[PDB]
RNA sequence: CUCGCCGAUCAAGCAGUUUUAUCCGGUAAAGCCAAUGACUAGAGGCACCUAUUCUCAAACUUUAAAUGGGUAAGAGGCCCGGCUCGCUGGCGCUGGAGCCGGGCGUGGAAUGCGACGCGCCUAGUGGGCCAUUUUUGGUAAGCAGAACUGGUGCUGCGGGAUGAACCGAACGCCGGGUUAAGGCGCCCGAUGCCGACGCUCAUCAGACCCCAUAAAAGGUG
RNA sequence: GGCGGUACACCUGUCAAACGGUAACGCAGGUGUCCUAAGGCGAGCUCAGGGGGGACAGAAACCUCCCGUAGAGCAGAAGGGCAAAAGCUCGCUUGAUCUUGAUUUUCAGUAUGAGUACGGACCGCGAAAGCGGGGCCUCACGAUCCUUCCGGCUUUUGGGGUUUUAAGCGGGAGGUGUCAGAAAAGUUACCACAGGGAUAACUGGCUUGUGGCGGCCAAGCGUUCAUAGCGACGUCGCUUUUUGAUCCUUCGAUGUCGGCUCUUCCUAUCAUUGUGAAGCAGAAUUCACCAAGCGUUGGAUUGUUCACCCACUAACAGGGAA
RNA sequence: GCUUACGGCCAUACCACCCUGGAAAUGCCCGAUCUCAUCUGAACUCGGAAGUAAAGCAGGGUCGGGCCUGGUUAGUACUUGGAUGGGAGACCGCCUGGGAAUACCAGGUGCUGUAAGCUA
C-alpha cells in the first residue's frame, strides 16, 4: 500500500489558519461581519460575541481591527451569583441575564445608562430601543454566533433578546427565538417570557418530583442545596434583573502579586541534546 | 533517411514527445546500460567517459552506432562480464521534416529523436577492473567515430558511477557513511533518526 | 504580393521626437467620478458654510 | 495574430504563490485608503470582482474616490508615446499601500526638527541628501593580518 | 431554455414589485399604410426593376426570445418587453427539474 | 560620487577619463578656458568677467575657478558649469585605439593618472 | 502666442541619464531525491512497496537573476486654530470632505537645460531594406516572419582594390596644424627603423571585421 | 493564380526574449451554444483515490470505520481561482427587474460588444452582519434606413373642432458570420484595354533537401585473412550535367523543345603513352597514379533529350559554354 | 507562569509516536420535560453536575520527516555594455558592471494584541 505521507506530501501542503486548525474561527463569515466599508475611515463596527461553554456562557462586545480585536465590554455567567442566580449558570434565563449584563454595563461606561433603559419588564414582544433626538444615538452592534448552528431557540438569542432589553440596538428577527411557530408563521410572546424567566426549567422540576423524586434529586442535586424550589424561579431571575440594572459595573479583582513559579519542565538544551545520544551511541557499542 | 548535417546545430527549442507532439516515431537505441550491469560497486573501480566539447545535437541512431562499437571491442578484451556501460544520452528532442517536395503551411511532420549534448557533457561511461584501462580508452575511441564533432575521453577520479572521489571512497565505507546497493551507493548522513544508525553496527 | 504585417520599428523614434510627455497634473484635480452620495453632501457643505 | 482577450498572459501574475492559497488574509481588508495617498496595484486570481488590467499590475497611482468595497485609482498608463491619466475602479483586495513615500515623509520630520533643533543651538548642519561620496584616506594596519599571497591554480579536468 | 409563466418584477406604473404574465413576444403583421411600406411601393411602382435590396445571405440560425411581461392588476394592465439570449429551444410553460430521480 | 560614476561606466566606450592633476586643471583654463556668460563661449582674457558671473560665490578672479575645480569646494557646480566645454584638439602623436577598453590596450574607459598625458597632447 | 529673459535677485519645472527609497515580473540559469508529464538501471522489504540512480520539458515548476517597468524625492509642503454638512454616527468633530485664518525656506539627491510652455492650420507618407544581439517556420538560402537599438531610404567624405548597408566619421568657402579607422617593397602619400623574439618550405605556400568557402580523419614535416 | 484552408468576427496556453505590446497559411486547441437553474441567498456537508471490514456480493451494487491539500468537482476549450468554499445536498426565491452618469478593455482613446465601482427606486435570501442588478474569471456576439412591439405624469396631423389614420420622442426585437454591416452565376483558345518584373512560366544568382560524386571508423564478406577487391550500423564533405526552394534581374518582349552544323573548354580517364597494386602463372580483367595531347562510329523505332536493339571498333567516357 | 473568549501574522504554528499535568478554567461526562433535531438525543438543540484526566487541550521527548533561517555550493551558472578578439563552423576567451539555484552542512521551532479569571 502506497504511503500518503511522504516528503512530497509536507513539501506541497499549505496548514490552516490557525484559528481555524482548532475549529473556532468561520472566517467566510468573519469576513462578512468584522469587515467596515472603506467610505467610514476607521468607523468601528462593534459585534456582540456570545460564547457557550459546558458550565459558563461569555458576552463580550468588540470591534476588529489589524492588530487584534479590542473587547470594549465583557459580562461572564459566573457573575449572576453577584446577582442571586447561584444555580444553573448556563440556562436559557441565565444567557439572558449574562446579555442584559453586558448590556447595561455598556451603557454605564459610555455615560448611555440614563438613556436607552430597554423594557424593565418582560413582555417577549418584538422590542427595538428608538433614538430620541437630541440625545446621543443608540448603540448598534451585530450578533456573532459563530459555530454554533442557529436554530429557533438557540440561547445565542437569549442573550440577544438580553441586550435588545438592556437598550442595545441590535438588528434582528423573532423568527429564531423561542416561541416561534413555523407553521403559521407568528411568534407567540408569551411562550419566549417563559424560557426567560425559566418558567420551563419550573416544568421539568415539578415533571420529576410528581412522578419520581429519585431523578429529581439526579437532575436537580445543587438545586436542592442551594434552597431553589421550582416556585422560586420566576421570581429569582426577575429580582436578577433588577440587581443587574442597579450596579453593572464590574470592578477587577486585586492584583495577586506571584513569584512566577514554573510547573513544567524546560526545553533540553543544545547541550543536553548532543549528550543524551552520545550516551546511547556508547552504551549501544557496549552490549555488542 | 536526412543526412546528419541538417540536423547538428542545436537551433530550435527543445520539441520533445509530449501531448502536444504526437506521432513521433520509436527512438533508434532503446537499451542504455549493457554488461554486468548487477555488479557492486567494489568490482568495478575504474570509471571512464567520453565528455562532448561542443554543444550540438546527437542522432538517436549515433548514439545507437557508438553503444554497439563500444560494446563488441570490450566483449573481445574484457570479457562479456567485465566491463559496464551506461550511455548517459536519451533522444528527447523531436527533429521535424517538412514535406517532400511552396512552403505554404511548411511546418513538418516528426521525423526522429536527436540527444542534445552540452560542452563537457557526459555522452558514454564505463566502468570495469583497475587493470582493463587501456581496453576502455580504446574502446570508447572507437566510438568517436560515429559522432559527430569533437569529443574526449577522460578517466574519471571518482569510483566508478557513483559521485565520490577514490581517495574518499574507501574511507567513507568504514564510517559507515556509505552501504553498497547494487552498481551505486547510499550516502548516509549524520542527521537521522538513531535507530537507522544502530542497524548499520 | 505578399507584403509586410506588423512592424514598431521606427515608433520609439517617433515617440521621443517631441518627447513623452507626462500627464499635466493640475492643482485642484476634477471631481468627476466622485461618489454621488458624498458630492451631494459636499455641495451642501458649500451653500451653508 | 493575438486574441484581445482581458485575461490573457495573466496565467502567472494572477496566481497566487506557492503554500499561500485560500482564503484572504483579513488584515487587507481592514485597511483604510483615503484619498489622495500612494497605492500599488496587484491583482489577485482569488476575487475575480473588480480586479485590474494586465497593463495595471504592478503599477501605482494615487487615490480619487473611495466606495463601499472598492477605490479609485489615477494610474498613469503608457499607450504608444503619451502617458495618459487612467481612472480604474479596483477593490481593496488587489491593492496596497505604497511605502515610496513613507521614505520621504520620515525624511521630513527629521528635518523639520534638526533645523528646529539647530535655531536653539546656533548650529549650521546641511538638511540635503548627498551621493555617497569617494571614500576618505585611512591607514590598513597589518599588525595581525599579513598579506596572504594569491596566485591562479593549476588547470584540472 | 423554459422560463416560468409567472415573475414578481417590478411594474413600472405601479411604481412596485408585481407579479406578472410571461408571454412570448410575436411581431405582427405588417400595416399596409406605414411610411416605410406607402414609399416602398410608391419607389417600386413603374419600371425600373427592383429598388431596395433584398437580403439573401442569412448567417443567424436563432435569435433572441422577448418576453411580454404584463401586470396581472385589474387597472394597471401595463405591458414590458424583455429580452432572454439567443436560444434554439424555448418553452414557456415547461417542467422544473427533478434530481433525484432515474 | 556614486550618482556621478555611473553615469561614466554607461558611456565608457566613448568617453577616455581620468584624474587630472594641478597643472592639468591649470592649463586647460588658462589655454583653453572660455567662460559662459550669457549663453556665450566668452574667452576668459579678464578677471572681471569671472567676477561679475561668478562674485556671488566669491569667485573673483581666475585662480578661484582654478581652486574651486582642482579643490571641490561648495561652489564646484556653479564654477564648473560656468566653464563651456573644452574644445580640445586631437591628439598629437595619435591614439592607441579608439575602440577598446584602455586596460585591454586601447583609448576608452578609466586611466586612473594617465590622463594627464593625454591633455598635453590635445590641449 | 503666454511667459521666463536677469540665472539658485526668483518661484521653477523638465529629462530616451544616474543616485536614494519602495513595489511589479516568472525569462536565462536551476530543479525534478518537490508537484504535473517523460525516462534508464540495479538494490531492499512479502507484479506492487520503500529508499536510491541515469536522462529531459516550449504549451511543467519549489526557487530564481541580469536587463527592464511603475511610483516617491516639498510652500500644490509641513504644522496649528476655527467654521460648515441633508454624508457618517455610542461619542458638535465620532469618522470624512469642504471652507477660512495663522505659523514655518538651510527650495530640503547628482548632472543638464530657457519652458521641447499654450493653441491653430498642415503637406508628404502609409511597398521599405540592412546589420550586432534575441528569435519563429525551413536541410538551407543574397529565404520568409518578429523584438531592442543603430544605419539606410534622404548621405557625401577617409579606409575595406572593387561595392547601398561594413570600420572611422556626417558636409558653408579656404590656409596651417593634428588625428580616426586603415596603413607605410613598388603601383601608392608613409619604416630608405643597422625594429625585438620565435614559428614556417608548401611539385595546389601564406597574406587579417563584414568577405567572397572548407570538414571529418591522418603525417617518423 | 487556381483548388484546399479561414490564419475574415472572437477565446485559452505558448511563441514573446520575467511590465504592457509584438508577426507568419507558427504551434496545441475552442466558439455562433447551454441554464428557471447550471441565476440569487442561507444552512448543513466533504470530494478523487487507497486500506481494513460486513448475508447473497464477485475486480464493479450497498452499509461502516481509518487515512485522505484537494491529487475531485465547478455545463464547454484551456489557464487561473476555490475546502465550514466557488464543490455536494436541501428550502426559500426572480438582482436574469426598473434608471442617470462615471469608468475599464479592443481603441483613433470612436461606435458596438464584453466588464468594473457607485448613486436613486423596488425586491430576494438570512437571526444578523451582509450578499445579489445573470452564470467563479478570461469567449459565446451586430450601425444608418425599414418593419414590429412596449411606454409617456405626452407632441404634430397645421384655417378651427371631434373621431379614425399617420408621423414623432424613449426603450426592446427582426440582421447584415465578407461578423464597423453591396442585393449578384459562369465562360472566353475569338478575346480587348490600363498596367505589373509589387507576380508565375527560361536562363543567371543565393540555397543542395533531392540527384550525382568522394572520404572517415571497421562489424562483416572475401574457403582461412577487417582494409587484393568490397564497407553494415554511423558520420564528414564536395559538385551544380538532377529536381526542388526562393522570386533579386527581365512583362513600352532577352524568340522557347529537339535535331542539324561548327568551335572551344573542363576531368570526376572509356581507349592510347609512362607506371604502381592484386585472391596479377600466361591470356583476360580489376584497383589506383601522372595525364584531356588524341580519338570516342554507322544504323532500326520515337518530335523526343532520355531509352532499347543491331553490327563495327583501340574504345565506341561523362559534361560545360544564357 | 497557566486556563478561557475574540483575534493579527498564517507550519519556527504542521505530521507521526512517546511521556507528564487539572488550583481556577476547559474537556470528557450525566439526561430528553421544554426549544430544536435527525433513520438514530451520535451529531444539532436543550436540561443538568455523579466522576476528574483515558482522549481533546497544554507542556516536554526524537542524532524524527516537514517548515524556517544561515553557511556553502560560487563570485560558479547566467547576464548589461565593448572590440577589425579566437575559430571553417559550432562556439569560446577577455574587457566593463550586476550576479543566482539544488545538493551538502548547521541552528531554530510559534510569536503576539484586547478582555476575564486562577497562582499547580
Ligand atoms: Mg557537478
Ligand atoms: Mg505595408
Ligand atoms: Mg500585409
Ligand atoms: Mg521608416
Ligand atoms: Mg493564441
Ligand atoms: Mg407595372
Ligand atoms: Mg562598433
Ligand atoms: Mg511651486
Ligand atoms: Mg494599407
Ligand atoms: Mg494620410
Ligand atoms: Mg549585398
Ligand atoms: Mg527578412
Ligand atoms: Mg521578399
Ligand atoms: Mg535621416
Ligand atoms: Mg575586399
Ligand atoms: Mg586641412
Ligand atoms: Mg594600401
Ligand atoms: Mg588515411
Ligand atoms: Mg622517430
Ligand atoms: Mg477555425
Ligand atoms: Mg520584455
Ligand atoms: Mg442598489
Ligand atoms: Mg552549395
Ligand atoms: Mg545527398
Ligand atoms: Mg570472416
Ligand atoms: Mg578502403
Ligand atoms: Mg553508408
Ligand atoms: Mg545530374
Ligand atoms: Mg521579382
Ligand atoms: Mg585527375
Ligand atoms: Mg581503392
Ligand atoms: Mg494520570
Ligand atoms: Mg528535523
Ligand atoms: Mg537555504
Ligand atoms: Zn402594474
Amino acid at each position: 500500500v502506497k504511503v500518503v505521507k511522504n516528503k512530497s506530501y509536507f513539501k506541497r501542503y499549505q496548514v490552516k489558519f490557525r484559528r481555524r486548525r482548532e475549529g473556532k474561527t468561520d472566517y467566510f463569515a468573519r469576513k462578512r461581519l468584522v469587515i467596515q466599508d472603506k467610505n467610514k475611515y476607521n468607523t468601528p463596527k462593534y459585534r456582540m460575541i456570545v460564547r457557550f461553554s459546558n458550565r459558563d456562557i461569555v458576552c463580550q462586545i468588540a470591534y476588529a481591527k489589524i492588530e487584534g480585536d479590542m473587547i470594549v465590554c465583557a459580562a461572564y455567567s459566573h457573575e449572576l451569583p453577584k446577582y442571586g442566580i447561584s444555580v444553573g449558570l448556563t440556562n436559557y434565563a441565565a444567557a439572558y441575564c449574562t446579555g442584559l449584563l453586558l448590556a447595561r454595563r455598556l451603557l454605564n461606561k459610555f455615560g448611555l445608562d440614563k438613556v436607552y433603559d430597554g423594557q424593565v419588564e418582560i413582555t417577549g414582544d418584538e422590542f427595538n430601543v428608538e433614538s430620541i433626538d437630541g440625545q446621543p444615538g443608540a448603540f448598534t452592534c451585530y450578533l456573532d454566533a459563530g459555530l454554533a448552528r442557529t436554530t429557533t431557540g438557540n440561547k445565542v438569542f437569549g442573550a440577544l433578546k438580553g441586550a435588545v432589553d438592556g437598550g442595545l440596538s441590535i438588528p434582528h428577527s423573532t423568527k429564531r427565538f423561542p416561541g416561534y411557530d413555523v407553521e403559521s408563521k407568528e411568534f407567540n410572546a408569551e411562550v419566549h417570557r417563559k424560557h426567560i424567566l425559566g418558567l420551563n426549567i419550573a416544568e421539568y422540576m415539578r415533571l420529576l418530583m410528581e412522578e419520581d423524586e429519585e431523578c429529581y434529586k439526579k437532575q436537580f442535586s445543587r438545586f436542592i442545596k442551594n434552597g431553589v424550589t421550582a416556585d422560586s424561579m420566576e421570581e429569582m431571575y426577575k429580582k436578577a434583573h433588577a440587581a443587574i440594572r442597579e450596579n453593572p459595573v464590574h470592578e477587577k479583582k486585586p492584583k495577586r502579586e506571584v513569584k512566577k513559579k514554573r510547573w513544567n519542565r524546560a526545553k533540553l538544551t543544545l547541550a543536553q541534546r548532543k549528550d543524551r545520544v552520545a550516551q546511547k551511541k556508547a552504551s549501544f557499542l557496549r552490549a555488542q | 533517411r536526412r543526412p546528419a548535417r541538417c540536423y547538428r546545430y542545436c537551433k530550435n527549442k527543445p520539441y520533445p514527445k509530449s501531448r502536444f507532439c504526437r506521432g513521433v516515431p520509436d527512438p533508434k537505441i532503446r537499451i542504455f546500460d549493457l554488461g554486468r550491469k548487477k555488479a557492486k560497486v567494489d568490482e568495478f573501480p575504474l570509471c571512464a567517459h567520453m565528455v562532448s566539447d561542443e554543444y550540438e545535437q546527437l542522432s538517436s541512431e549515433a548514439l545507437e552506432a557508438a553503444r554497439i562499437c563500444a560494446n563488441k571491442y570490450m566483449v573481445k578484451t574484457c570479457g562479456k562480464d567485465g566491463f559496464h556501460i551506461r550511455v548517459r544520452l536519451h533522444p528527447f528532442h523531436v527533429i521535424r521534416i517538412n514535406k517532400m517536395l511552396g512552403m505554404r503551411g511548411a511546418f513538418g511532420k516528426p521525423q526522429g529523436t536527436v540527444a542534445r549534448v552540452h560542452i563537457g557533457q557526459v555522452i558514454m561511461s564505463v566502468r570495469t577492473k583497475a587493470q582493463n584501462k587501456e581496453h576502455v580508452i580504446e574502446a570508447l575511441r572507437r566510438a568517436k567515430f560515429k559522432f559527430p564533432g569533437r569529443q574526449k575521453i577522460h578517466v574519471s577520479k571518482k569510483y566508478g558511477f557513483t559521485k565520490f572521489n577514490t581517495c574518499d571512497f574507501d574511507n567513507m565505507l568504514a564510517e559507515k557513511r556509505l552501504i553498497p546497493d547494487g552498481c551505486g551507493v547510499k550516502y548516509i548522513p549524520s542527521r537521522g533518526p538513531l535507530s537507522r544508525w544502530k542497524a548499520l553496527h | 504580393a505578399k507584403s509586410k504585417n506588423h512592424t514598431t520599428h521606427n515608433q520609439s523614434r517617433k515617440w521621443h521626437r517631441n518627447g513623452i510627455k507626462k500627464p499635466r497634473s493640475q492643482r485642484y484635480e476634477s471631481l468627476k467620478g466622485v461618489d454621488p452620495k458624498f458630492l451631494r453632501n459636499m455641495r451642501f457643505a458649500k451653500k451653508h458654510n | 495574430t493575438n486574441t484581445r482577450g482581458k485575461r490573457r498572459g495573466t496565467r502567472y501574475m494572477f496566481a497566487r504563490p506557492f503554500r499561500k492559497h485560500g482564503p484572504i488574509p483579513l488584515s487587507t481588508y481592514m485597511r483604510i485608503y483615503k484619498k489622495g495617498d500612494i497605492v500599488d496595484i496587484k491583482g489577485t486570481g482569488t476575487i475575480q470582482k473588480g480586479m485590474p488590467h494586465k497593463c495595471y499590475h504592478g503599477k501605482t497611482g494615487r487615490v480619487y474616490n473611495v466606495t463601499q468595497h472598492a477605490v479609485g485609482i489615477i494610474v498613469n498608463k503608457q499607450v504608444k508615446g503619451k502617458i495618459l491619466a487612467k481612472r480604474i475602479n479596483v477593490r481593496i483586495e488587489h491593492i496596497k499601500h505604497s511605502k515610496s513615500r513613507d521614505s520621504f515623509l520620515q525624511r521630513v520630520k527629521e528635518n523639520e526638527k534638526k533645523k528646529v533643533e539647530a535655531k536653539k543651538e546656533g548650529t549650521w548642519i546641511e538638511l540635503k541628501r548627498q551621493p555617497a561620496a569617494p571614500r576618505p584616506a585611512h591607514f590598513v594596519s597589518t599588525k595581525n593580518n599579513k598579506p596572504q599571497l594569491l596566485e591562479p591554480i593549476p588547470y584540472e579536468f | 431554455v423554459n422560463v416560468p409563466k409567472t415573475r414578481r418584477t417590478y411594474c413600472k406604473k405601479c411604481k412596485k414589485h408585481q407579479p406578472h404574465k410571461v408571454t412570448q413576444y410575436k411581431k405582427g403583421k405588417d400595416s399596409l399604410y406605414a411610411q416605410g411600406k406607402r414609399r416602398y411601393d410608391r419607389k417600386q411602382s413603374g419600371y425600373g426593376g427592383q429598388t431596395k435590396p433584398i437580403f439573401r445571405k442569412k448567417a443567424k440560425t436563432t435569435k433572441k426570445i422577448v418576453l411580454r411581461l404584463e401586470c396581472v392588476e385589474p387597472n394597471c394592465r401595463s405591458k414590458r418587453m424583455l429580452a432572454i439570449k439567443r436560444c434554439k429551444h424555448f418553452e414557456l410553460g415547461g417542467d422544473k427539474k427533478r434530481k433525484g430521480q432515474v | 560620487n556614486k550618482a556621478s560614476i555611473n553615469m561614466l561606466r554607461i558611456a565608457e566606450p566613448y568617453i577616455a577619463w581620468g584624474y587630472p592633476n594641478l597643472k592639468s586643471v591649470r592649463e586647460l583654463i588658462y589655454k583653453r578656458g572660455f567662460g559662459k556668460i550669457k549663453k556665450q563661449r566668452i574667452a576668459l582674457t579678464d578677471n572681471s568677467l569671472i567676477e561679475k558671473t561668478l562674485g556671488q560665490c566669491g569667485i573673483i578672479c581666475i585662480e578661484d575657478l582654478i581652486h574651486e575645480i582642482y579643490t571641490v569646494g561648495k561652489n564646484f557646480k556653479a564654477a564648473n558649469n560656468f566653464l563651456w566645454p573644452f574644445k580640445l584638439s586631437s591628439p598629437r602623436g595619435g591614439m592607441n585605439k579608439k575602440t577598446t577598453h584602455f586596460v585591454e590596450g586601447g583609448d576608452a574607459g578609466n586611466r586612473e593618472d594617465q590622463i594627464n598625458r593625454l591633455v598635453r597632447r590635445m590641449n
